[PDB]
């Protein structure tokens, strides 16, 4: 009937949103799997970040003893 | 499932959304303290080269 | 021949197991950023000693030069 | 069967999941950046305070000497 017109409109719509959806989940993939990638690189940064880290305190920590003896020799050579 | 899987996987996003807006307030926390201990770090190695020479110098001078 | 809700169902599935893959790493992320904070934290004060320490003594040694 | 309401419904549900997914692939990615450019700043300062400890060290051998 003069309704067909109408039923295969519905017919289309139903099979945009289903395809729609199965796009939009195909986008979901690929944006999780990128954030998935941006995430393990900040773990390996974080990680070898953290060895310099330790380093670097490590190194506060040398200078620290070694200046309490070059204070110690400069008041000697003070008096 | 369709329905319960949605709201289920929502769910466990949102959870990962807060985790993560927390986590990058705490980088940009780092962020300050690194700008500040990169400066800091440049102006110490230049002050050891001073008193290294100011050292040298004593050393020359005493010994 | 039904394989779009099919790969619809898959495709969620498998975004959920990924969701949980970032959790886990977002979880470890906020674990780890906050030990190193408080490592620079104690990095910075003993920076800032260290600094007042080396003014002191290269002030010290100049008196003794010329 | 699935009235059009219920496949409209999943489809709204859907697009709410990707927009949430863009929000936290914007946070991966922003994460990402940020701790690559931390990285350059600790680069330096793990460099200059490697150096730093050269320099301390010599400067104290030689405050020894000076007492010699
Ligand atoms: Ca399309
Ligand atoms: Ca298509
Ligand atoms: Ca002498």
């Amino acid at each position: 009937g003069s309704m067909r017109n109408e039923l295969e409109e519905m017919q289309r719509r139903a099979d945009q949103l289903a395809d729609e959806s199965l796009e939009s989940t195909r986008r979901m993939l690929q944006l999780v799997e990128e954030s998935k990638d941006a995430g393990i690189r900040t773990l390996v940064m974080l990680d070898e970040q953290g060895e310099q880290l330790d380093r670097v305190e490590e190194g506060m920590n040398h200078i620290n003893q070694d200046m309490k003896e070059a204070e110690k020799n400069l008041k000697d050579l003070g008096k | 499932g369709s329905n319960r899987r949605l709201q289920q996987t929502q769910a466990q996003v949102d959870e990962v959304v807060d985790i993560m807006r927390v986590n990058v307030d705490k980088v940009l926390e780092r962020d300050q303290k690194l700008s500040e201990l990169d400066d800091r770090a440049d102006a110490l190695q230049a002050g050891a080269s001073q008193f290294e020479t100011s050292a040298a110098k004593l050393k020359r001078k005493y010994w | 021949g039904s394989a779009r809700e099919n790969e619809m169902d898959e495709n969620l599935e498998q975004v959920s197991g990924i969701i949980g893959n970032l959790r886990h790493m977002a979880l470890d992320m906020g674990n780890e950023i906050d030990t190193q904070n408080r490592q620079i934290d104690r990095i910075m004060e003993k920076a800032d000693s260290n600094k007042t320490r080396i003014d002191e003594a290269n002030q010290r040694a100049t008196k003794m030069l010329g | 069967g699935s009235a059009l309401s219920e496949i409209e419904t999943r489809h709204s549900e859907i697009i709410k999941l990707e927009n949430s997914i863009r929000e936290l692939h914007d946070m991966f990615m922003d994460m990402a950046m940020l701790v690559e450019s931390q990285g350059e700043m600790i680069d330096r300062i793990e460099y200059n305070v490697e150096h730093a400890v050269d320099y301390v060290e010599r400067a104290v051998s030689d405050t020894k000497k000076a007492v010699k």
